């Protein structure tokens, strides 16, 4: 089979600039090579195929080029609906294969998240267990760092936390952190807090409640 | 114009056979070709075969002792079979067309459906615990806890609060996954005007509702 290899998993680049997204192949393949865009929804696109052609319908800000084993994808200018990763294919030979892909992601200014935060249900409460959820939502940049503190002391486990992946339209993240106890455990202290580190403010952003 | 759908179960268990099944609309499987590809976790693509305007198919070699590709003409349907299944065949599998004129000799795959996700494993299916999360613009919340497999499908008001939602990847701890999601609205239009979040699993055949009240 053609190994199909993106050396470059991911690319963060601005508004507007030129990018590059670029494929090696095992072998010579006489540039049959298509690219692929698959939204953060799931649905997959042909962008360009045998090399440089564009798919109808494709805007002129995509091009391709290549020979012999190597092939690159070019967007002119970036724009907020290119979020997505891209995937090269091969046609020369069957099987056809694909890279592993490169997920593009848009920079924009950065944003300040909104915090919520919420006691457990009544209705999980019954069943004795005992999530406690602050959402950070709307930031940029997407690193941030979430503690939970209970009666004032940091507590590092029983936390999940998971992000949103870039949104389309505003090139904003959102992330859940949801701290899980025990009833019991729950009912023993009675503040719970939400701390996030950010570079968007030198103080963090604390949430808290009184059980 | 062409439109492609993937259909069938979302778990099925090691040894098993996966069934699948696309059906096309907009177009005719007669002309062009008709192609099953797969994704795994981490990006993974796979091209697995395809079957020819005239009922000719083709298979991966690594998957010829397993996998057929069938058709049903007259109902524009075509088919994947995959024999004795294991969780390395848990996957999101797409159909998709190499009809178009233009490209077809260029061997891009230039329409896709939106794809299914096949789950293999012996686990039983566990629906989703679903809890409300209650406190200028307000945010309410629902978690949706301890369910396998994955997906579940949310939505607000039945849909028609689509935006200002943010539905967080579901996570796998202690074999079942957990996700989250957030709507924010104006202050002035809940708690005065109802906000349900709404919960389907289909694995677990399984669709519940909700609603969000002042505590």
């Amino acid at each position: 089979d053609i190994q199909m290899t993106q050396t470059t998993s991911s690319l963060s680049a601005s508004l507007g600039d030129g990018i590059t997204i670029s494929c090696r192949a095992s072998q010579d393949i006489s540039n049959y090579l298509n690219w692929y865009q698959q939204k953060p929804d799931g649905t997959v696109k042909l962008l360009i195929y045998y090399t440089s052609r564009l798919h109808s319908g494709v805007p002129s800000r995509f091009s391709g080029s290549g020979s012999g084993t190597d092939y690159s994808l070019t967007i002119s200018n970036l724009e907020q609906e290119d979020i997505a990763t891209y995937f090269c294919q091969q046609g020369n030979t069957l099987p056809y294969t694909f890279g592993g892909g490169t997920k593009l992601e848009i920079k924009r200014a950065d944003a300040a998240p909104t915090v919520s935060i919420f006691p457990p249900s009544s209705e999980q409460l019954t069943s004795g267990g005992a999530s406690v959820v602050c959402f950070l939502n709307n930031f940029y940049p997407k690193d941030i760092n979430v503690k939970w503190k209970i009666d004032g002391s940091e507590r590092q486990n029983g936390v999940l936390n998971s992000w949103t992946d870039q949104d389309s339209k505003d090139s904003t993240y959102s992330m859940s952190s949801t701290l899980t106890l025990t009833k019991d455990e729950y009912e023993r202290h009675n503040s719970y807090t939400c701390e996030a580190t950010h570079k968007t403010s030198t103080s963090p952003i604390v949430k808290s409640f009184n059980r | 114009e062409v439109q492609l759908v993937e259909s069938g179960p979302s778990l099925v268990k090691p040894s098993q056979t996966l069934s699948l099944t696309c059906s096309v609309t907009g177009d005719s499987i007669t002309s062009g070709f008709w192609n099953w590809i797969r994704k795994f976790p981490g990006n993974k693509l796979e091209f697995m075969g395809y079957i020819t305007y005239s009922g000719t198919s083709y298979y991966k070699p690594s998957l010829k002792s397993r996998i057929s590709i069938t058709r049903d003409t007259s109902k524009n349907q075509y088919f994947l079979q995959l024999n004795s299944v294991t969780a390395e065949d848990t996957a999101t599998y797409y159909c998709a067309r190499r009809g178009f004129l233009t490209t077809v000799n260029y061997y891009a795959m230039d329409y896709w459906g939106q794809g299914t996700s096949v789950t293999v494993s012996s686990a039983k299916t566990t629906p989703p615990s679903v809890y409300p999360l209650a406190p200028s613009m307000v945010t309410l919340g629902c978690l949706v806890k301890g369910y396998f497999p994955e997906p579940v499908t949310v939505t607000w008001n039945s849909g028609s609060l689509s935006s200002g939602v943010h539905t967080f990847p579901a996570v796998l701890q202690s074999d079942l996954y957990t996700l989250s999601s957030s709507v924010t609205v104006p202050s002035s239009t809940w708690p005065s005007e109802t906000v349900t979040c709404n919960v389907a699993h289909p694995a677990s055949s399984t669709k519940v509702d909700k609603k969000i009240v002042p505590r």
